[PDB]
């Protein structure tokens, strides 16, 4: 099956719900958690605490499907280059959540 | 307990 109905379930996000959205990063870890000390943004929710990538980055979008529902996720795969925006917290300053890709 | 950072990971890293 496609990638995003693979990857979600092999990462324990649809082996027991069908979550509306989720983004995956081709990145390394290591890069992406260099990303808490990039740009400073508002995040969604208004709190600060949020990043944004400096460098676009290789992201795959994954979205349900209109008539999806579990157990059998259905999902559309986009892949894109595009920059991320994560909440940061912690010592170390890591990424928590993913907030955006523009 | 899985922590936030660990969360973060498995939903959104694919190096
Ligand atoms: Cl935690």
């Amino acid at each position: 099956s496609n990638y995003c109905n693979q990857m979600m379930k092999s990462r324990n996000l649809t082996k027991d719900r069908c979550k509306p959205v989720n983004t995956f990063v081709h990145e390394s870890l290591a890069d992406v958690q260099a990303v808490c000390s990039q740009k400073n943004v508002a995040c969604k929710n208004g709190q600060t605490n949020c990043y944004q990538s400096y460098s676009t980055m290789s992201i795959t979008d994954c979205r349900e499907t209109g008539s999806s529902k579990y157990p059998n996720c259905a999902y559309k795969t986009t892949q894109a280059n595009k920059h991320i925006i994560v909440a940061c917290e912690g010592n170390p300053y890591v990424p928590v959540h993913f907030d955006a890709s523009v | 307990k899985e922590t936030a950072a660990a969360x973060f990971e498995r939903x959104h890293l694919d190096s």
